[PDB]
């Protein structure tokens, strides 16, 4: 593998990578405003 | 009183006495084939068939059986051919269990693990005839796999990363296709190629070489590798000598 | 970006994507196990 | 790939996949033709034998009638591939020790599935098809019949199992040590010995006092392979037919105390 | 008394420790340093079994039977009347095992072959070790042990796999199962056909490995080789033991409940949990 | 006949051979297992 | 094999199926005659 | 029609028939097993 | 294994597909004449 | 239309046959198992 | 095969899927008019 | 665009369908399990 | 292999992958009208 | 500062990872395995 | 292995690590606040 | 300094490593066993 080609399949797997990590930040603040995970002090 | 045959005999007790019966049998039988090979014993001092034995003796060792060979030939077993009772070593002690002590170079004087059968001085032969064991070149239809590197080329190196040669040929098995011996170009005196077993030689992965190491011997015994006298066949003997010499270096490089 | 120069990016693209995969679904069988979060068979909080 | 059927193989290919075809259709119709059921009971899925009171004729088909005919055409097709290996070993001008040690296992299985049901006049004790039923058809077997541990010929098939397990893993170990040498090249050794087989009937001699040869090895594997079953299936006969309770014959022949 | 082909390899040299004090045959056995341990230990441990069997109530060879100590003792060493004489032997036994596997390793390297038959008996080691030490030790007292008599070893099975229910339903005790049986079936298979090539029948010539590969090629379908066969079954049996240790070492250390009710788990997963 | 220029007679007979006593005695066995077509213990009808 | 011996072929064995074929309905003919296998609406 | 060059004709009818043959096996096990068309039992409707 | 023969044999499958689904059709129309096997709202 | 050079369609549609049939097959046991599609068996509605 | 075996293999794929998908699709709207699939708030 | 040329379309597309038959089957068989969604034994809401 | 023709590729790709989102989008919104599967904290 | 020069960095890369996420998993299924830290089950203080 | 990459991994591996300690300690401080794991005299 | 001649200094790092880290898991095991150091259950003094 190339030095360019390191370079193009850098970019772009970041580029892909926000774009999942939005995506998945997203549909856990949408589950947790469905069901919060984390338990209080007495309890859910 | 359901399976009883008298008053504490019973039909399982009997099957299973018939059984051992038929079991002692079945391991004299086995025995007997034990001792198809190597028997009689020898008086580990003179060389004389002496041994303590009891009755059993008459039916100790079997009736030669007869190999029919392919090429005509035949084996028998047992063929009550003895090595010669003179070796080049001498025992540590008189005693008949004391060890043996080389007088010269083991590896070259073959006693030990450098020790070989006299085998046939024929090359193995596959189906139709021909000689199973042959270099690449005579054999162009066979091929390494391309999923695996070709040894052709790689260094060879040893154990204490001496390089003892190059690889400038295979020898593949036709009859059971594997690799078995490996044509080893010597650094020293060029133009001189020793043979190399397969089994005893592992390739070391991620060298940027791939160094085929040989872990047997050191690259000094290279250059006493037994010879064979076709280039393009071996026979059984001159294996079993290339094998045995290699297999003693675990024994006898250090010294 | 040299992570690709000592990893196949083709390798590393499978088995990265093999390995979400498996932990997306084992945490979604985690989560059906669970009571509180089990969505289809939903019981009151 | 290259394998040879013949007419032979033809015979016992059809016969195994009728056998197999009932055997499925069964055990999918148990749970109502359910996919989701067969994969959730799959294991506890299972064809009974026919009740006793049917004795060794054919019972009604939703009462064991199908083990019976699943059971007839699958004893047909082993039979049939002991031919198979028989004539396949006749053609290639060989020997016929793989059919002779194929014919004790097919011992074994007609002894648990035909020969002792027919000794004993039904098919109610007769082996069902299935994981988890045949694994407690053993333990209810064991369980009625005393306590098979107190079974000389269980005894001998599970001496002569650990047998066969430790006389491989010294030949496996052996021939692997002895390859360097020449060791695989087994009838070539037996034809010409070799130092290969010389140092391991040497190592075995200097180790226990006594060697085999190259040839005689798999002698001693043979028979120890096919007496664990011939064995096994004399204890199998034997049970139940002359012995009830296997733990009384133990004590009666000094093996357990008396409670 | 000697072979026809054993005086040119009955050479000095090959001992781990010891020197040349050991490197010396008695009739076809080689002594070897740990050979003499081996006799030690044997000679210790039989001599002990003896006692024991005096000590008890019957002579049958059946009936013989050495226990170990009671679980309320722990993991203390027993007096020798109440079990100490169990785990004195056990230890013996031991020792007699590694010291007969090292005297194979000393073997080899005068043969100067490998060490695949020591490597094979270090997991019949191994096995016996887990049922003796490991096992009694991860369940905290040497009561769990098997008793050293012919038939109490295995009221001990039968007690051991009865306490779970059904040992038949153990995860790992079926693979065990499993690979027992292959490697019986591989070995009934590989001496059947390496007998069959050496004898192809009165009047018949010796068949070769082309045969042997084509036999099962045409029978079942496929082969393995010439040493793969022997590769196979050795990985065969070494595994069947390893499976048998893991069963055991979960079989009480780690699961504790029935292994019949261990298996709803495959009934309760969620495609087909209704 | 252009079916026994693709087809080999023999292998043809052989198979078709088998396949047919296989389920005339497949056939022949279900009737037994039944009540009212088996012959050899024959109730009413 | 020839054009005329896959003809004779064809020939012997649509002639042997024919009379299988007759032989197997006159048995189906006497074992219907002797108890009918469809049930009717009151079952047999 | 020219679907015989691209598949053997010889395979493709073997193929052909053991499918079929399975097919129609399975549907008549299926059959005897319920009770409305199990006609050896025959069962009153 | 040629295009010619090809034609023969597409027209020969053609005809004995045409038999066989014939006999199929005709055996259904008889065994739903027999007993029907669509059931109505309220079971057969 | 460029399917037929990319894959071989000999094998594609050998593949695609298989798939359909089993699952048509895997639909039939599942509605065979459901009471209210049980066609031979018909349970009222 | 070649490229105009591709044209004829492409026409006659689309021609026997569109049948399939028209049969399939007859056979769903006479099992939707017998029992539809699809139940109630209530149930079936 | 540039997934094509070091992933094989004719690899990748196979996996994919695999894949994508697979989960779809896993979900409708969990769908089947569960009470609420279970479309073939229709139960109260 | 080649970037024309993988670009292409990328072009019908997008355009049936686009298709089976909005038939998955489409078959999602039915399934929801019909009962959805997110309960309240009431339960259903 | 040069361990890299003794080990490979792929193999290195390739077995410190595994090891994180196996410590990772092994902790958060001992969490699960108490009831003061079960997250998804949920308890009192 | 040379000297100058081998450098190079080193910065790039202790940046990448320092980033994981304080992604880790983040956590770890989160959860304290959510509840501590060590008890004192009187337990949780 | 010179032991790092007599043992590998890479299979000397590996098994370091891996004595240190097999120790410290037993000793957190047995912190875990033992009542007064069990900080995830925290019972009290
Ligand atoms: C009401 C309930 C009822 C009822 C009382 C009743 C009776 C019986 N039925 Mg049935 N059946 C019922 C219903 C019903 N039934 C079928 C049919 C049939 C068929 C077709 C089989 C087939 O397709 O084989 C499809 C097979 C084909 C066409 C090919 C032949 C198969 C072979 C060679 C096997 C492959 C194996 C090899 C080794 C290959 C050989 C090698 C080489 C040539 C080189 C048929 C011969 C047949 C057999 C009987 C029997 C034995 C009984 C018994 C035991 O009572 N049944 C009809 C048909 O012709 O369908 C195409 C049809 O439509 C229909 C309906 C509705
Ligand atoms: C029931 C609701 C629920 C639930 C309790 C839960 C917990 C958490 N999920 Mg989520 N999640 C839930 C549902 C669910 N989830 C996802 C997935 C994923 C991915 C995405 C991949 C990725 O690269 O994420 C990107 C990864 C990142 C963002 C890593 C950053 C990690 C950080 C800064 C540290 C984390 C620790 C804390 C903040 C501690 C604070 C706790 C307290 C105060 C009490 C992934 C690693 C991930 C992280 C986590 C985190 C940080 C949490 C915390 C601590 O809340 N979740 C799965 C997936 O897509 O796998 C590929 C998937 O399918 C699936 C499902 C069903
Ligand atoms: C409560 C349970 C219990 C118990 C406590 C206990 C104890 C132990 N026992 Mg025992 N046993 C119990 C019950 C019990 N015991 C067995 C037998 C044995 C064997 C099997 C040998 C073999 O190779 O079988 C295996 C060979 C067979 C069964 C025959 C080979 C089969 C062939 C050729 C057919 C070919 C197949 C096809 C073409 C596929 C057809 C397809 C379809 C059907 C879908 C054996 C050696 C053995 C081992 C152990 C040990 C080591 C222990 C320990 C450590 O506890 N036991 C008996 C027998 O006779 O075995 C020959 C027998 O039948 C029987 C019973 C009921
Ligand atoms: C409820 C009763 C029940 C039950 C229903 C059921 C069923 C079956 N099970 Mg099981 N089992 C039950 C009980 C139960 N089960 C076993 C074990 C197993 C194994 C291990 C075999 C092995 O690898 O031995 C490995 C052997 C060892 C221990 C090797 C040690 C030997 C050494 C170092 C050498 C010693 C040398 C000398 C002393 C010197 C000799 C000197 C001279 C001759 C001169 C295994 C595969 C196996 C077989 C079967 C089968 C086939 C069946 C059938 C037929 O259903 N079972 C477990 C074990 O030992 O695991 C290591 C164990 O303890 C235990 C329990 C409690
Ligand atoms: C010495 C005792 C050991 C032993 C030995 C042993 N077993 C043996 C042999 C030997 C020596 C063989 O030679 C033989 C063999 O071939 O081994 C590879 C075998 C064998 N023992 C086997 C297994 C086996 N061995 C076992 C164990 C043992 N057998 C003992 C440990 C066990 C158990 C329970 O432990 C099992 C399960 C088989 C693998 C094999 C015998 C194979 C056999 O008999 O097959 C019968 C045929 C069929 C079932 C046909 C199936 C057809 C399929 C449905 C395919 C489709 C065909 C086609 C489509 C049909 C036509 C359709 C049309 C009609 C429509
Ligand atoms: C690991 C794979 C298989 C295996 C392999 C294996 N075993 C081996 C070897 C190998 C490769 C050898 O090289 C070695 C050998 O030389 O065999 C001839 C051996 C061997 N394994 C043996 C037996 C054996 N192996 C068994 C099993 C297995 N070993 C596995 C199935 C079994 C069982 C139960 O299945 C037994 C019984 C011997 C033939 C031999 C061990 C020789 C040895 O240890 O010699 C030194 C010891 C003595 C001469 C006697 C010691 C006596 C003690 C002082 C007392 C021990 C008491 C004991 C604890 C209880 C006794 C009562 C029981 C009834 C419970
Ligand atoms: C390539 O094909 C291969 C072959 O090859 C060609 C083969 O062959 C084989 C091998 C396989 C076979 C031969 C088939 C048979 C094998 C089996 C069926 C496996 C089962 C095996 C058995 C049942 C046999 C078990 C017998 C054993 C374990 C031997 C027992 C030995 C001893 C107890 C003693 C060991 C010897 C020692 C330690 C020294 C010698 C001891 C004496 C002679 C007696 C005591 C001596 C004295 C008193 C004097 C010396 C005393 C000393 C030094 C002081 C000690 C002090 C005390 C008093 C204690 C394989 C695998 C192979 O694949
Ligand atoms: C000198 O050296 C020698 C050779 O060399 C020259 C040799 O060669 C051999 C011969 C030895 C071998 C070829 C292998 C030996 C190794 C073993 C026995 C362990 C491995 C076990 C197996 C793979 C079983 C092999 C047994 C077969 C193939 C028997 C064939 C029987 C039939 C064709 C009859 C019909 C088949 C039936 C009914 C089942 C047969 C059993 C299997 C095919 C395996 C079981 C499979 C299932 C039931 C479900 C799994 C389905 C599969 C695998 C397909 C889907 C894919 C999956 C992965 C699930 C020897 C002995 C030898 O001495
Ligand atoms: C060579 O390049 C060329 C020139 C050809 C250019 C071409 C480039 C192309 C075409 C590139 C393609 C790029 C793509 C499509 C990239 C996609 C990247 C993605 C989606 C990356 C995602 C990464 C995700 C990561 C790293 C997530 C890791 C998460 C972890 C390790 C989480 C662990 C969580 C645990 C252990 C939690 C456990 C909790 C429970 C309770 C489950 O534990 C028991
Ligand atoms: C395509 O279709 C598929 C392949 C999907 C169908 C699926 C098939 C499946 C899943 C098949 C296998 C299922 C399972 C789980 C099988 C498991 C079988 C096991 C483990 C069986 C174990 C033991 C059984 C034994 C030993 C039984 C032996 C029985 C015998 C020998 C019976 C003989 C009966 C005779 C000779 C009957 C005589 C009476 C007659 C008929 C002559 O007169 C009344
Ligand atoms: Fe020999």
């Amino acid at each position: 593998i190339t030095e360019g080609e390191a370079k193009e399949f850098h970019k772009i797997f970041t580029s892909s990578i926000l774009v999942f990590f939005g995506v998945a930040a997203f549909a856990h603040l949408l589950v947790w405003i469905w069901r919060p995970w984390v338990p209080g002090p007495n309890g859910y | 009183n359901k399976g009883d045959i008298t008053g504490y005999m019973d039909v399982a007790q009997v099957v299973l006495y018939a059984f051992w019966i038929f079991f002692a049998g079945l391991i004299i039988y086995l025995r007997r084939e034990d001792r198809r090979e190597g028997y009689p014993l020898e008086d580990a001092i003179s060389g004389k068939i002496n041994s303590l034995q009891g009755l059993g003796s008459v039916f100790s060792i079997a009736r030669p059986k007869i190999f029919k060979l392919k090429t005509g030939a035949t084996y028998a077993a047992p063929n009550f051919k003895r090595d010669a009772v003179a070796i080049k070593a001498t025992r540590t002690a008189p005693t008949a269990g004391a060890p043996f002590e080389p007088t010269g170079n083991p590896m070259t004087d073959a006693v030990g693990p450098a020790a070989y059968a006299l085998r046939d001085e024929l090359p193995d032969l596959t189906l139709g005839g021909q000689p199973a064991i042959v270099p690449l070149r005579v054999a162009p239809t066979f091929s390494v796999a391309a999923e695996d590197t070709d040894p052709r080329g790689l260094p060879v190196v040893d154990r204490k990363g001496a390089v003892a040669g190059k690889v400038t040929d295979l020898w593949i098995d036709r009859a059971s296709i594997a690799i078995r011996y490996l044509e080893v170009e010597l650094a020293a005196t060029p133009g001189r190629k020793v043979l190399l077993p397969f089994a005893a030689t592992r390739i070391n992965a991620k060298t940027k070489s791939k160094t085929v190491t040989v872990q047997s011997i050191l690259a000094r015994h290279f250059a006493n590798v037994p010879t064979i006298a076709k280039t393009d066949s071996i026979t059984r003997r001159e294996e079993d000598k290339v094998m045995a010499y290699y297999s003693s270096g675990y024994l006898y490089s250090d010294r | 970006w040299r992570i690709w120069q000592l990893f196949d990016p083709r390798q590393a693209l499978v088995g990265l994507a093999t390995f979400l995969f498996v932990l997306a679904l084992l945490i979604h069988f985690i989560l059906l196990s669970t009571e509180r979060f089990n969505w289809l068979e939903g019981a009151s909080t | 790939g290259p394998i040879y059927l013949g007419t032979t193989g033809v015979l016992s290919l059809v016969f195994g996949f009728f056998a197999i075809e009932i055997i499925g259709f069964n055990l999918l119709a148990s749970v109502n033709w359910s996919p989701m059921e067969f994969g959730r009971q799959f294991f506890w899925l299972g064809l009974e034998p026919p009740a006793a009171e049917y004795g060794l004729g054919f019972a009604p088909l939703a009462e064991g009638g199908w083990w019976q005919i699943a059971g007839f055409f699958l004893t047909t097709s082993i039979l049939l591939w002991w031919v198979r290996m028989y004539r396949r070993a006749r053609a290639l001008k060989m020997g016929t020790h793989t059919a002779w040690a194929f014919a004790s296992a097919i011992f074994l299985f007609l002894s648990l599935g035909f020969i002792r049901p027919l000794l004993m006049g039904n098919f109610s004790e007769s082996v069902p098809f299935g994981i988890f039923p045949h694994l407690e058809w053993t333990n209810s077997f064991s369980l009625n019949y005393g306590n098979f541990f107190y079974n000389p010929f269980h005894m001998l098939s599970i001496a002569f199992l650990y047998g066969s397990a430790l006389l491989f893993a010294m030949h496996g170990a052996t021939i692997l040590a002895v390859s360097r040498l020449g060791g695989d090249r087994e009838v070539e050794q037996i034809t010409d010995r070799g130092t290969a087989a010389e140092r391991a009937a040497l190592f075995w001699r200097w180790t226990m006092g006594f060697n085999a040869t190259m040839e005689s090895i798999h002698r001693w594997a043979w028979w120890f392979a096919v007496l664990c079953t011939f064995t096994g299936a004399i204890g199998i006969l034997l049970t139940g037919t002359v012995v009830d309770n296997w733990f009384e014959w133990g004590v009666k022949h000094g093996l357990a105390p008396a409670p | 008394a000697l072979l026809s082909f054993e005086r040119k390899y009955r050479v000095r040299g090959g001992t781990l420790i010891g020197g040349d004090l050991f490197d010396f045959w008695v009739g076809p056995f080689y002594v070897g340093f740990f050979g003499v341990t081996t006799l030690l230990f044997t000679v210790l441990g039989t001599a002990l079994i003896v006692w024991g069997a005096a000590l008890g109530p019957s002579w049958t060879f059946w009936q013989i039977s050495i226990n170990p100590p009671d679980v309320s003792y722990g993991l203390a060493m027993a007096p020798m009347a109440k079990g100490g004489l169990w785990q004195i032997i056990t230890f013996s036994a031991i020792g007699a095992f590694v010291s007969w596997a090292l005297r194979e390793v000393e073997i080899c390297r005068k043969l100067g072959i490998g060490y695949h038959i020591p490597f094979a008996f270090g997991f019949a080691i191994l096995a016996y070790v887990s049922l003796v030490v490991i096992r009694p030790v991860m369940m905290g007292a040497w009561g769990y042990g098997f008793p050293y008599g012919f038939m109490t070893h295995l009221d001990w099975v039968s007690n051991t796999g009865y306490q779970y229910a059904n040992f038949h339903y153990n995860p790992a005790h079926m693979l065990g199962i499993t690979l027992f049986f292959t490697t019986c079936l591989a070995l009934a298979l590989h001496g059947s056909l390496i007998l069959s090539a050496a004898n192809p029948g009165k009047g018949e010539v010796v068949k070769g490995p082309e045969h042997e590969n084509t036999y099962f090629q045409d029978t079942i379908g496929y082969s393995v080789g010439t040493l793969g066969i022997h590769r196979v079954g050795l990985i065969l049996a070494l595994s069947a033991v390893v499976w048998s240790i893991i069963c055991m070492i979960l079989s009480g250390p780690i699961y504790t409940g029935s292994w019949p009710d261990w298996w709803l788990w495959w009934q309760k997963l969620p495609f087909w949990n209704h």
